[PDB]
């Protein structure tokens, strides 16, 4: 069932037998990471490893206790041990909390994986913290995104789209704690 | 397929996933991305990232005994089929920027 | 005495409303323990919801314990 | 007739979806930052498919709002 | 006796929606005192049933 | 008294609608006036059989 | 003897409360078996939120238990 | 004798306080299963918090096999 | 005779925890079916947790039958 | 003919058993049907499993046929 | 002629398991368009489980028919 | 008379397997909305499978009935 057992090992002994022979190996995008999956280890007690990632900044790669994420039935928030898990994320606010500290990245959507040696890889698009946001322009954005109703599916999923994130966010700006 | 001027200003997330909506017009089994990696200025690693199309090639490449991707409890809308629908246009769209990046910068 | 018999089986079946106030109270600390479970940083919010529910479905069982006494001594 | 979540039913792909959502993110910053967010915001590419080994036509995208919100 | 077993419904029904209630503040605690706004009414509603019942168990007994 | 038990049924499913009710909200909350356009409805939808069975209480009691 | 009958009847009748808090303690121990499930860190705070859920719903079960009692010896 | 009657009534009565016990350990022991089918890495931990489960839920029908004791038996 | 009819009443009444123990194996044995259909790598450890919750929530039927059998000959 | 009369409701409240049982079928049945959406791959040890659900939950509601058959005949 | 009153609340008192099986009907049969709602590529194997389920738990349903016809004209 | 009287209260409590039967109908169109709200692109389907369910499910509904007036009427 696993009938093609593929990977950085299998397709260079491939490669050595149909490829122009000085030619070296390609090298792979596991050849560049350390922190594997199924590879045992990488929690050493309560301090988990959570790295914050996003296409134009990675905005945590340091470690965390405990990390709220804002998941598509609602937040939810990953402990040390935490059951392996594909989460989707609602544009919500994420939480990194490593005793006192506690940061606020309000993102935008994409997922959030716990892998089974307890690493947690928090990928979202546009992941903009909660001080560089206002609590004006969300008001007289959603009005208009409460206001314009295409009969076009298309458009009004964009709004619908627009309808829970600038509601998320007007939620998340004012309840700020 | 042709893509050129794409590094005339930058490249950018929106770019690439265009780039890729532009690729998912076919719906193959297998991206592969050939470009070459920055490793310093001197050495510039020619690399291959693959991508396995979800439903077809995904579940099943990760089949062993099972399934390997059981192990992680799903958390989406719909069901699972439905999440790896978006999570590999989503790998898809990292890898292309990154490799448009790691091959602009070599 | 068919009314010292009637105020006992009247009780017996009139303490049967526990059962359901039972059962409330179960799915409601269960409920409790799924939702430390999901963000335990809001635990300590959550018991004191749990504990307003608490105090909030035991008045149904009082509602009860006054019919199950006044049939009974009254 | 696609059956997905309500992004996918109307024809709207994941990344597209994700992408408005990334972009009505951006336009909500502070004009410091929605500066710096214009930047990572702007698509500017040109795609020409060939279908004879040789010759085909144009497409200019030169959007500097994001990815389009109309249909696609 | 047998009258008042309607109020193992009522105990179920808020039960459930007590824990409910908890379920929906720990899915999105920004909102949790409008979920809240929406349980005291539950419960103060469908006590009307529980209203109704020992309405009943009095106009059996003392009528 | 036997009758009046029917109340104990429409308590745990008016419970449970309430419940819902919560959970929709902590959903999402912009779509609220209507989930509790619906909870209303779904609660006087129930209060009929409410007062279907108590329409049968007075029925055995006065007539 | 009718009295005595009345009264171990009613008291039979009056101990099927201890169904419902056995429903309640069932489906709040299995919701402290999917807490656990879930993240283990929490797994002592789940312990100790679900032996106050069982005191707390044991609190009908004495309840159920003095009314047998009051019933069936008093 | 009206007594000894009312005994076997009553005391076959008491026992459907048991059919709640079993519901609440179907419950429990079934959520074991999927809890283990999230991580079988804590199945231990979670075997042992079922065994919890099972015998601090088991007072419940050690109660009400008390009270059929009780009134056959007194 | 109304202590041998009531025997009968009395053993009647008794198995009514047998709809609850029938319950509880129901949602157990979905649970199985559930916790099997999340990951069959471990359908070989699933099983044995639930025929070991099987066994332990038939010691529930067994209390209701030992109960029948100490109405009906005792 | 007390005796030969009441064994009639002894048997009409100890078949109410069967109850729980079709509820627990349900259930399992429901589960099953919910499982094979989940992976058809394994939809074969899924029928397996619940036809074992089946057989040892069924076994139940013969406890209490064996029960009925029990009180109306011996 | 209380043998041709205690059969007929018998009857009355045994069709009560027929609401168990209403239960678990409506839940499998919910439970089927939940399945077909999942994948719907498989939304015939999944009438095929459910049309299964019905015709093996509607067998407990016939079970208190019997039951009742056995009281009835037996 | 008391077997005119004895066809009225076994004919009260027969009905009530209506309560099951109708706590399965509400839950199989629940779980119809449910499933509609999922994918309304199937959903002309859906439809047809609820109330393939209802008129299965109103099999034990007739069912029921038929002993209420069987037991009035014979």
């Amino acid at each position: 069932e696993a009938a093609a057992p593929a990977g950085p090992k299998e397709f260079t002994e491939v490669w050595n037998k149909k490829a122009p022979s000085t030619l070296i190996v390609p090298e792979f995008p596991s050849n560049y990471t350390a922190v594997k999956a199924v590879g045992e280890g990488q929690v050493h007690g309560d301090a988990f490893p959570v790295n914050f990632y996003t296409p134009h900044s990675i905005l945590s790669q340091a470690q965390k206790d405990t990390v709220v994420l804002p998941g598509v039935d609602g937040y939810f928030g990953v402990k040390a041990s935490h059951v392996p898990t594909i989460a989707q994320l609602k544009p919500g606010v994420v939480e990194l909390h490593s005793g006192a500290e506690s940061e606020k990245f309000f993102v935008s959507g994409g997922f959030a994986f716990v892998h089974p040696n307890g690493v947690t890889d928090i990928c979202v698009l546009e992941a903009a913290t909660l001080d560089q946001v206002d609590p004006a322009a969300v008001k007289s954005a959603l009005a208009a995104a409460s206001a314009a109703q295409p009969t076009d599916e298309f458009e009004q999923a964009a709004n619908r789209a627009a309808i829970e994130l600038y509601s998320a966010l007007e939620s998340a700006v004012e309840a700020k704690a | 397929l042709a893509i050129a001027d794409t590094y005339k200003v930058r490249v950018t997330f929106g770019q690439a996933s265009l780039i890729v909506e532009e690729l998912i017009k076919h719906n193959p089994q297998s991206y592969q991305i050939l470009f070459n990696k920055f490793r310093s200025a001197i050495s510039f690693k020619p690399t291959v990232a693959t991508i396995l199309s979800p439903d077809l090639l995904e579940k099943q490449l990760e089949d062993v005994t099972g399934n390997s991707l059981d192990a992680y409890d799903i958390e989406a809308s719909h069901e699972r089929s439905d999440v790896l629908r978006d999570l590999t246009e989503f790998h898809l769209g990292v890898t292309l920027y990154n490799a448009m990046l790691e091959n602009n910068c070599s | 005495s068919v009314l010292a018999a009637s105020k006992m089986v009247g009780a017996g079946c009139a303490t049967i409303a526990l059962a359901g106030v039972g059962a409330g109270l179960g799915v409601m600390f269960g409920s409790l323990i799924n939702g430390a479970a999901r963000n335990p940083n809001i635990a300590k919010q959550l018991v004191g919801y749990a504990l307003l529910g608490f105090a909030l479905t035991e008045s149904i069982a009082l509602f009860s314990l006054l019919v199950v006494f006044l049939i009974l001594f009254a | 007739a696609p059956s997905g979540p309500f992004y996918r039913v109307a024809g709207m792909s994941y990344l597209r979806y994700s992408n408005i959502c990334a972009d009505l993110l951006r336009n909500v910053l502070k004009e410091p930052f929605k500066a710096k967010a214009q930047a990572r915001q702007a698509i500017h590419f040109r795609q020409a498919p060939y279908v004879d080994g040789k010759a085909g036509a144009s497409k200019v995208y030169e959007l500097e709002n994001g990815i389009p919100k109309t249909a696609n």
